[PDB]
């Protein structure tokens, strides 16, 4: 049911899965915490469950609580 | 055994070596990383006339310094 | 006997080995299974195929099934 | 209760946290000893000591005596 914001982003919501880029991820990342400390442990996390799905896409099924509740 | 952490894995574990009594044991990661042909190796001396050996808790591979699994 | 047909299609009797180029198959089949990071495993054997030819240019020794055989 | 003094003299009330800009101590410590010969040793000491207010800003805990002291 939270589809309509989603839909406002330009998104496309394939295989009921949430597009979201790692180049947003690394953003909303470093808006709270150091990314330069932070790399290590953030590609063994990242690791696990790192595919190439797309040549130059790459989406992450994991939605931050503070995109989806309103301020 | 592969699962999500927290499976109960350890549940069997703590069943069967109750169940079977002497013949279980518990071997570290030495046997299917470090060479046992070289150096003094008691973890094959002591799997003799044995029943079940266990190994469990394996870290991360690809984690810097982490020792890849010789086959 | 079908280098009729194989020789518009590019295919050179040199080292008595006619194949085609590595470039193709990233499009075709390697979509899913890319070789950036999961293909090493074969480019230990792909590197003992190539020929000092050209940098820019890849040769595999490898024909598809289905490109002879009409499905 | 003496903050506000110092607070207009480069030091800014963040959460009730002293600021203190990194090139006003390393002056004042160059000012005497100089910083090649004991680069390694401040360094060290530096590292053992680093305090992060956030991902930028570096503060050190610490009052000079002759910032409060009048000369």
């Amino acid at each position: 049911p939270l589809m309509t914001d989603l839909s406002k982003k330009g998104y496309i919501l394939y295989d009921n899965v949430v597009t979201l880029p790692l180049t947003t991820f690394q953003q909303k990342i470093s808006k709270y915490f150091n990314s330069r400390l932070f790399g290590h442990d953030i590609e063994s996390f990242i690791n696990r469950h790192k595919k190439f799905a797309n040549v130059s896409d790459e989406y992450l099924q994991y939605i931050f609580i503070e995109d989806i509740s309103s301020p | 055994f592969f699962g999500e952490t927290a499976t109960g894995k350890s549940t069997t574990k703590r069943l069967l070596k109750s169940a079977i009594g002497d013949l279980f044991v518990e071997t570290g990661q030495t046997i299917l990383t470090d060479v046992l042909d070289k150096g003094p190796n008691p973890f094959i001396a002591n799997m003799h006339l044995k029943r079940s050996v266990f190994c469990s808790e394996l870290p991360d591979f690809a984690c810097s310094g982490s020792k890849k699994i010789r086959s």
